[PDB]
RNA sequence: AGCCAGGAUGUUGGCUUAGAAGCAGCCAUCAUUUAAAGAAAGCGUAAUAGCUCACUGGUCGAGUCGGCCUGCGCGGAAGAU
């Protein structure tokens, strides 16, 4: 869903990059 | 050694001052001397391509009106923002 | 041959030649040098 | 690229630009871009500009810059809605209205002069043109 | 006659008359017999001290017949080689190296008389040091 | 504008390429008989060569040429019944 609020979406985008930061590295 | 045609203003202001710079004329007052301020009304293609020369700004020169032989130095000139085109010039006598 | 937003001259041996209502660009040289619309 | 090193305040308003510039006239130099246009340069435009216009003459000769930034201009992010504050600063920029130097330029001869204000001229925004001091 | 049927022009060294990264190819060949032709310059190699280059009209017609027919040597090579300068100007024109007597590129410019082509003695000695700052040094003035 | 010729010598200018030669990159533009001719114009040759330029000679006879402020024009210009 999108739903346009800004919060709501940077919370997903910063897992999506944190599970990168990890499976780059191993 | 220069000569330059000219006749006397009566209209002026801004108004005036517009209806000839658009006429392919622009103002110039001409005092010095203890006498009256006299502005006068220059034709422009005429000035345009005689000042060109650097010598214009210090040779002493005539500006021809009623055979009264004004002679008269350079002083100021208002050239136009932008466009190869003049305003207002100051000619002191000497 | 570039079509190009704006043709002008590049061989001193090109020419421009308007044809119909559009600029064209030849040169008896470099072939590389046709183009249209300017 | 080209910012105050120190500033009165954080932000600043819109402003308008009604007006004709004051700097008409080629000083430091001697040749010149005179402005006709009206409207904004941003610091990265007067630097693309510098440089163009540097790698020309190369070495020899000068080039002094008229116009400086100093006009914070903010924007709001991506996707907000309005009106929850002002924005953060975002880049500099110089407004210039008609009749307003731009560049000027040291002993160089004038066929590559005009050489390096055409090449200079196009990274700008706005329409300028070629100009000589004049003696008075 | 100077109207050469097929020249290809190369100066030589005195040094030799019959190798190949000097003489051949970078002359020519075309019914060319330099073969002869280290019979032929090296007497030319023997009127003076070696180590210099000596222009030479390459006279080649399509007749077979053929000849070398020396020009006297050109002065910038002399100039760097009095100034003694083992590479070249290297350095700007802006910095002089050589340094050479004014009688000389006089006295020293009268030996090519022979291919010098001007006709006042001194506008041709003038060439001569035109042909002094083609090194990019210029001879004490 | 065209048509007939030269368009240069010392000198491959020093150099840089094992070979720069006007033309692979500099230094520099300096001096030359001569109508005059760039130690350097493009093409081209590995480098050279060779082929057209500025100057000029006749021929042809008279308008031609680069920029300036100007009104109106074209290209830029692709969208769904």
């Amino acid at each position: 869903c999108y739903g346009g609020d800004i919060s709501r979406k940077k919370k997903l985008l910063q897992k999506q990059k944190e599970g990168k930061k990890r499976m780059k590295q191993i | 050694m220069f000569t330059i045609n000219a006749e006397v203003r009566k209209e002026q202001g801004k108004g005036a001052s517009r209806r000839l710079r658009a006429a392919n004329k622009f103002p110039a007052i001409i005092y010095g001397g203890k006498e009256a301020p006299l502005a006068i009304e220059l034709d422009h293609d005429k000035v345009m391509n005689m000042q060109a020369k650097a010598e214009f700004y210090s040779e002493v020169l005539t500006i021809v009106v009623d055979g009264k032989e004004i002679k008269v130095k350079a002083q100021d000139v208002q050239r136009h923002p932008y466009k190869p085109k003049l305003q207002h010039i100051d000619f002191v006598r000497a | 041959m570039k079509v190009r937003a704006s043709v002008k001259k590049l061989c001193r041996n090109c020419k421009i030649v308007k044809r119909d209502g559009v600029i064209r660009v030849i040169c008896s040289a470099e072939p590389k040098h046709k183009q249209r619309q300017g | 690229m080209l910012q105050p090193k120190r500033t009165k305040f954080r932000k600043m308003h819109k402003g308008r630009n009604r007006g004709l510039a004051q700097g008409t006239d080629v000083s430091f130099g001697s040749f010149g871009l005179k402005a006709v246009g009206r409207g904004r340069l941003t610091a990265r435009q007067i630097e693309a500009a510098r440089r163009a216009m540097t790698r020309a003459v190369k070495r020899q000769g000068k080039i002094w810059i008229r116009v400086f930034p100093d006009k914070p201009i903010t924007e709001k992010p991506l996707a907000v809605r309005m009106g929850k504050g002002k924005g953060n600063v975002e880049y500099w920029v110089a407004l210039i209205q008609p009749g307003k130097v731009l560049y000027e330029m040291d002993g160089v001869p004038e066929e590559l002069a005009r050489e390096a204000f055409k090449l200079a001229a196009a990274k700008l925004p706005i329409k300028t043109t070629f100009v000589t001091k004049t003696v008075m | 006659a100077k109207k050469v049927q097929a020249y290809v022009k190369l100066q030589v060294a005195a040094g030799m008359a019959n190798p190949s990264p000097p003489v051949g190819p970078a002359l020519g060949q075309q019914g060319v017999n330099i073969m002869e032709f280290c019979k032929a310059f090296n007497a030319k190699t023997d009127s003076i001290e070696k180590g210099l280059p000596i222009p030479v009209v390459i006279t080649v017609y399509a007749d077979r017949s053929f000849t070398f027919v020396t020009k006297t040597p050109p002065a910038a090579v002399l100039l760097k080689k009095a100034a003694g300068i083992k590479s070249g100007s290297g350095k700007p024109n802006k910095d002089k190296v050589g340094k050479i007597s004014r009688a000389q590129l006089q006295e020293i410019a009268q030996t090519k008389a022979a291919d010098m082509t001007g006709a006042d003695i001194e506008a041709m000695t003038r060439s001569i040091e035109g042909t002094a700052r083609s090194m990019g040094l210029v001879v004490e003035d």
